[PDB]
RNA sequence: ACCUUAAGAUAUCAGAGGAAAGUCCUACUGAUCAAACAUGCGCUUCCAAUAGUAGAAGGACGUUAAGCAUUUAUCAUUGAACUGUUCAUUGAAGUCAUUGAUGCAAACUCCUUGGUCACACACACAUACGGCGCGGAAGGCGUG
């Protein structure tokens, strides 16, 4: 599509590879591409508590 | 004129049998070889207890469960299940103090009248009925947020109930074993 | 009961037409030349 | 500057959306990032954006698979679909929505219905679907809308009217909560009857002549005759309301009056404790009333207020397991309960071993790898003590089950395979932070012969008697567990084994520790040694 | 608050009269036509067992029925194997149906409709058949 990408928090999270495509799959968020860097930074801190 | 009409009943007179709210359970056909501790034995995985008595020489005991589920799931599997080589039969019964005062009342023959057990003021949160604890939280559905102590209190149930109820099964197993308790 | 009593119809089945479609509906075209008849 | 370019670079659409990425689990933020997206269409036709129509769809359909059992928006995205114009996609929205209830939701199905009667306009498809329709979600309680669109879509269509006839017959059985329309409708449609004829659409010929006593090709003078069929009638009809109003009555008095609650609300609702009891104690009596139809269909309507909570699916595959002996069945209850409950340990411990039953172990195996998996390979250090047991448990099962025993008499090395022993020892290493230290000694402990309780000391007890790590070493379950594993050896003697345990083991232990350590010990002491309890008394003074 | 109007005519030809050429008219006169109403034709067709449990005409948007026989279920881009074939990916549309559709055929069940009239239970007929009881329905033709 157009400025809209489709990510999932749940197997981001799962530290797996196919956190983010451009399908529409059950359990997908569209976010913009332009925050997709924002969006990951949201999730640091929590990701950092699962990694320690 | 209108062909429908709402429903209207009359009502039974409020026994112990036709009472929603009671939990009570009334066990018939005691042996007499049972005790306080073996009987809530018998009668404590349905649910938690509030008391456990059996009145001496009368072959008959009483269990005061809280929710009226567990008491109706203990009627429904245990029955004709034999203690002490006597089979057993369940039945709805009373409290201490109203058969006491159905005991006076009879014998006065006065009035036969029965009070209603008290309810537990819906709506409630918390609770899941028919739940067993022994010993943070974020409040999710999924868990059990409140729960009754174990015989009384009003304690939070953590994480840590799986792990203890493990704990203590396995305690009971070795120490029931070697024949400190028959319970 | 104010539309309670013009209660239409089902809504009419589907067949498959039997006719020509309306982009294809033409009268007769090629209609040959009239110089031809009158010499013979 | 176009409408779909001016919302993609407004600010606010950023903040909803990060809400929704961040929160997906709420649904607050769902739904308030939809009515945005929604409202900032102001007109809603067939000429705006192709590119904020598809982001208005694949909004909608991201919702709906986040939370399967929304049936107002399933409804909602159907008919704004329709309202674009095309009416395949609300076709395929609808289906989609239907399956995501396993076919059986009321509101669904009468929405879908009244939608379809519009649109097809074909008989025989539009009475196939209220056939299906019917058998699945047909005897719900409050199911008289459906029978109400069904009566009316026959009465509307069909000219022979003995479809009428041979519908409401069923009607009148079900123990509806409306049946009382029905009965005034059989009782008015029976009373304009006028010939003696009309009565062969009631019943057959042969069965009005031996029951009720009518002959139909009675000829003479038929005006009392008819009133004579017609007041029969009329009180078989009346036993049959007697029968279907205590049915309702008993129903509604008992269980029904008491439920609340009957829509799927969000995973933060709590549902009250009264709600819950007699939700069960109604799943309990219609069990007991044995119709397969009626106990999927309670069970799928009682999913909807406490999904979430688990006892219900629990419920179901325990019923599906001892009372309909499907296995599995079970096992996709189970399964799907798993995306849905909120706990999932018990869950999974009875999945774990439905799974076992059935003899397929592959799919046991993938289990354990995903479960594993999960938590980045380091389910040993999990703060949940249940998951990471019921895991070793049959993981150990499977490990038996593969690899060929290293030790003699074919004892299986159960938690001594280098693959479990790591993961056991590494939870050991904690030794505060973890809950089961005790449960996995005690469990340790049991191997009861000459070699495995060698393996057993040397590499767990005494590596920690080595290492002195304070918190065992005080525990007296700890000391508790070494002597019960060392007295209960097959191969020791008698003698030796009193012997190492009265000169060897309570001497490792520390003085300073006696006061926590005594009562374990003694209670092994008064057991098993009441000889030895004088020097232990002794040498603990 | 918006709206106030197409105009003509009412059987037809021929003959006599009245207001050079029309023009109009005649409780004038012939012939044709049309309408209504009476009224007839040896006019033509049709009008259901009870001496029995039937039948005729027309339906079913009725069942058997998933009947018996055939036939249908996208297009583009890219990668991979392959001698056209198979698997996956992006985009585009997309009536529901496949227990459908189409071809064939049969049984069954049921609805509406009618003079269920009167006298008869009868040996007829080559000019082939008394059309020689009362009604009703529909037309054809004739007269007033």
């Amino acid at each position: 599509m157009r400025d809209i990408v489709f990510v999932s928090p749940q197997l981001y999270l799962s530290s797996q590879e196919g956190w983010k495509s451009d399908s529409a799959k059950s359990g997908f968020i569209p976010i913009l591409k332009n925050d997709l860097q924002r969006f990951q930074d949201s999730l640091k801190h929590i990701v950092d508590a699962r990694n320690s | 004129m209108s062909q429908f009409i709402y429903p209207v009943q009359q009502q039974p007179s409020l026994n112990h049998f036709t009472d929603p709210n009671n939990t009570t359970v009334f066990i018939g056909g005691l042996s007499s070889l049972v005790t306080e501790d073996e009987l809530r034995a018998y009668f404590q995985p349905f649910g938690t207890i509030v008391y456990v008595k059996i009145p001496v020489g009368k072959c008959c005991g009483f269990v005061q469960y809280v929710d009226r589920l567990s008491a109706e799931a203990a009627i429904a599997g245990m029955q004709g299940f034999p203690i002490a080589n006597s089979r057993v039969r369940l039945s709805w019964g009373r409290s201490a103090k109203q058969t006491a005062l159905l005991q006076q009342a009879m014998l006065s023959n006065s009035l036969q009248v029965q009070q209603q057990q008290p309810g537990l003021q819906q709506p409630n949160y918390g609770y899941i009925p028919s739940s067993t604890c022994e010993a943070s939280s974020t409040m999710l559905p999924g868990c059990q947020i409140l729960n009754y102590s174990n015989p009384q209190q009003v304690i939070m149930q953590g994480s840590e109930a799986v792990v203890n109820s493990t704990n203590a099964m396995l305690n009971r197993l070795e120490q029931g074993s070697n024949g400190f308790m028959f319970a | 009961d104010v539309s309670r009593l013009f209660k239409p119809r089902p809504p009419l089945s589907y067949k498959r037409p039997t006719d020509y479609p309306y982009a294809k509906r033409q009268t007769n075209p090629n209609i040959t030349g009239v110089a031809n008849l009158l010499s013979t | 500057m176009d409408k779909y370019t001016a919302l993609i670079h407004d600010e606010n659409f950023s903040t909803l959306t990060l809400n929704v990425s961040r929160y997906p689990k709420s649904l607050a933020y769902w739904e308030k990032l939809l009515n945005y997206i929604v409202k900032a269409s102001a007109p809603i036709c067939k000429s705006t954006e192709p590119q904020l129509l598809k982001l208005i769809r694949c909004t909608y359909s991201s919702m709906l698979n986040e939370f399967p059992y929304l049936e107002n928006y399933y409804i909602d995205f159907a008919l704004l679909e329709y309202k674009l114009g095309n009416v395949s996609m609300s076709h395929k929205i609808f289906q989609r929505g239907l399956q995501a209830f396993n076919q059986r939701s009321l509101l669904l199905w009468t929405s879908y219905l009244k939608f379809c009667n519009n649109v097809i306009s074909h008989q025989k498809q539009l009475f196939k679907k209220y056939e299906t329709a019917e058998e699945y979600v047909g005897l719900h309680f409050f199911s008289g809308e459906f029978w109400d669109l069904y009566l009316e879509q026959i009465s509307s269509r069909c000219t022979s009217s003995k479809k009428y006839w041979n519908v409401l017959r069923k009607i009148l059985e079900i123990p509806l909560h409306s049946f009382s329309k029905f009965y005034a409708l059989w009782l008015q449609r029976i009373d304009d009857i006028m010939d003696l004829k009309q009565l062969s659409q009631l019943t057959s010929k042969d069965e009005l002549l031996k029951k009720l006593k009518i002959d139909i090709n009675y000829s003479g003078r038929k005006g009392p005759y008819l009133q004579d069929a017609k007041k029969k009638l009329k009180k078989i009809t009346k036993e049959m309301y007697m029968v279907v109003q205590y049915q309702v009555l008993e129903i509604y008095s008992i269980f029904e009056s008491k439920i609340y609650i009957n829509y799927y609300t969000s995973p933060e609702t709590l549902v009250s404790s009264d709600e819950i009891e007699t939700w069960i104690k109604y799943l309990d009596y219609t069990i007991t009333l044995q119709t397969d139809s009626l106990t999927h269909l309670n069970f799928q309507r009682a999913l909807l207020p406490l999904a979430h909570y688990d006892l219900v699916w629990i419920k179901y595959s325990k019923w599906l397991i001892n009372s309909k002996n499907d296995l599995l069945g079970a096992k996709n209850v189970l399964l799907m309960g798993l995306k849905f409950s909120l706990k999932k340990t018990e869950i999974i411990k009875l999945l774990y071993s439905v799974i076992c039953k059935l003899n397929e172990y592959v799919l046991l195996r993938n289990l354990l790898e995903k479960i594993e998996s999960s938590y980045s390979d380091n389910v040993e250090n999990v703060d949940d003590f249940e998951i990471f047991w019921d895991y070793l448990q049959f993981k150990t099962f499977c490990q038996n089950s593969l690899y060929s025993s290293r030790y003699s008499d074919s004892q299986s090395n159960g938690l001594l395979n280098k693959e479990l022993f790591d993961k056991v020892w590494k939870r050991l290493s904690c030794k505060e932070k973890k809950s089961g230290q005790e449960i996995l000694l005690n469990n340790l402990v049991q191997f009861y012969s000459k070699d495995t309780v060698e393996f057993v000391e040397k590499n767990i007890f005494q590596k920690i008697i080595e290492f002195g790590w304070e918190y065992y070493l005080q525990n007296g379950m700890f000391w508790n567990c070494y002597c019960r594993l060392i007295y209960f050896d097959t191969s020791r003697s008698y003698l030796d084994k009193r012997q190492y345990i009265v000169r060897k083991i309570w001497p490792q232990i520390d003085k300073k520790f006696a006061q926590s350590v005594l009562p374990s010990l003694t209670e092994f002491c008064e057991s098993y040694f009441p000889e030895e309890m004088d020097t232990l008394e002794e040498m603990f003074t």
